[PDB]
């Protein structure tokens, strides 16, 4: 298969005080 | 019209974003008030900071131009603005599958790592924020290099959109629409968190002296941060950094132009070569549009961090919160057995539109919850303890034909319960849809709290046909499968 795939738009965690 | 009467605004709404979580029941009165207080700034202020004079379609051939310098491949595809999806990739002649049709270099990328390097280092290294928060960091990289000229990503940041289909563009009425629903929880943070950071980044850049040398001191407007963080979450990837010691995010040129299809994920990255690549997911004639698979995420995250809902995901789901109250008379039993089994005993499970319904992780939960105490001494003590919990998440090997009939039961009712828990019906929202006329916005809110309740209704029918099932196994008193 691919050795490293990425994710397109993966989610993120934006919650600056968590 | 006065800049201490923004810097008035900002911390108001900074304390009023920062304040705890005023409860559930009360998230939507919250979220009304952070709209009027952003909507008051907004309408103070001017839009888009940065503005550019020629159309979208004019800048895509500096773009190719630029990319091409850097050792990208510009040939074999085209933009083409489509209407379902907006501006894609079209291929211009006929490529196979697992070809690889796309390469872009690190050096056109913009990382965590060129943010470091650049006029916002620093601050960034001052900040406690963007050190903790690589998403925000590349979102302040994107509004710097947008203010900067003569930045090496001007080819790339004026082909990028000026305005998205995030929760954060919706009206309060599109909005309105997922109210009960599951995922309205996370559109009422996303705004939270969207309206703090703008504000506490705002009074940052005004009187810390680490920011005096950015472009974002002249003007630094609540649009500039909203189109920032829409293109970082909508468009970013997870990336290896250039050694591979760890992870970071990355806005990688030209292969953020595919939109999504199903399939499975043909994006990487060739660490030796040090590019991303891109191999066709099926053959593509010329003339047909080159689509790529972004990821397994369900359409509550297409919507509220990709911006778009995604028709027929094969991948969508809903979330369950079971777990084993302290109150019941096996808890020390049932929390054992499945902490043998490395599963929680409360956790947030998922729930499938595909088959199966249900995973191997929470089926074994469910089998768990619902076992007698003889069920529960045979998976904890004796020599075959430990094979009956290596099965407890097969389908094919059941604890007993008792055992299945009340974990559908349970999951029947649940799934039941859950959808009473809506204001509206799947008839009523099927009904909206035909005889009302809507925008995007609309239909995407709309479509998803459907699409909730028809993933719950659907696992009331597969509760149902397993329940009866196994009732027949059990009244006929068929041999259990061993696992040999
Ligand atoms: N299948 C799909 N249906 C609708 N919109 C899609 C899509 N796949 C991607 N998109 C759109 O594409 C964006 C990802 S970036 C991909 C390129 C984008 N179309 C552009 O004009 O630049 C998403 O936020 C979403 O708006």
């Amino acid at each position: 298969t691919l050795k490293y795939p990425i994710e397109k738009g993966i989610v993120t965690n934006w919650d600056d005080m968590e | 019209v006065s800049p201490k009467e923004i810097l008035n605004l900002t911390s108001e709404l900074l304390q009023k974003c920062s304040s705890p979580a005023p409860g559930p029941g009360k998230e939507w009165e919250e979220y009304v008030q952070i709209r009027t207080l952003v909507e008051k700034i907004r309408k103070k202020q001017k839009g888009l900071s940065v503005t550019f004079d020629g159309k979208r379609e004019d800048y895509f051939p500096d773009l190719m131009k630029w990319a091409s310098e850097n050792g990208a491949s510009v040939e074999g595809f085209e933009m083409v603005n489509f209407k379902e999806e907006g501006f894609g990739l079209r291929a211009t002649r006929d490529i196979k599958a697992e070809e690889l049709f796309l390469w872009v270099p690190r050096k056109l990328l913009m990382t965590v790592e060129s943010a470091k390097n650049s006029v916002l280092g620093p601050l960034y290294s001052q900040d406690r924020i963007l050190q903790a928060m690589g998403n925000i960091a590349l979102a302040f990289h994107l509004l710097c290099e947008r203010a900067s000229p003569n930045s090496f990503w001007q080819p790339y940041i004026q082909t990028l959109p000026s305005e998205y289909d995030t929760p954060l563009y919706f009206e309060e009425d599109e909005v309105r629409y997922l109210q009960s629903t599951q995922a309205i929880h996370d559109v009422f943070s996303q705004y939270k968190n969207t309206a703090r950071q703008y504000a506490y980044f705002y009074k940052v850049i005004q009187t810390h002296p680490h920011a005096n040398k950015l472009p974002l001191k002249d003007s630094f407007t609540y649009e500039d941060y909203r189109w920032a963080v829409s293109s970082v979450m909508t468009r970013q990837f997870q990336i290896p950094t250039e050694d591979g010691s760890r992870v970071t995010l990355a806005l990688i040129p030209l292969a953020d132009m595919c939109n999504h299809t199903n399939g499975l994920i043909t994006t990487g990255y060739n660490l030796e070569d040090d590019r991303c690549e891109c191999v066709a997911l099926q053959d593509f004639r010329a003339g047909e549009q080159i689509y790529i698979f972004y990821g397994t995420r369900s359409n509550a995250e297409f919507v509220i961090h990709s911006g778009f809902f995604f028709d027929n995901n094969s991948h969508d789901r809903v979330k369950i919160k079971l777990g084993v109250s302290k109150s019941d008379r096996l808890y020390a039993m049932k929390a054992e057995v499945l902490a043998r089994a490395g599963i929680p005993t409360s956790s947030v499970f998922a729930l499938h539109f595909t088959e199966p319904p249900i995973s191997a992780q929470l089926l074994a939960f469910l089998r768990v919850f619902c076992m007698t105490e003889e069920e529960l001494k045979e998976h904890l003590l004796g020599d075959s303890a430990i094979d009956r919990i290596f099965t407890l998440g097969n389908s094919e090997f059941p604890v007993s034909w008792d055992n299945e009939v009340k974990l559908w039961t349970f999951l029947e009712d649940r799934a039941s319960l859950l959808l009473k828990t809506y204001k509206t019906t799947i008839e009523e929202d099927k009904s909206v849809l035909k005889n009302h006329d809507l925008s995007v916005r609309a239909k995407m809110a709309i479509k998803l709290r459907l699409g909730e309740k028809e993933i719950l209704e659907k696992a009331v029918k597969s509760a149902a046909v397993n329940r009866e099932y196994y009732r027949q196994q059990m009244e006929e008193k068929a041999p259990l499968p061993k696992y040999e």
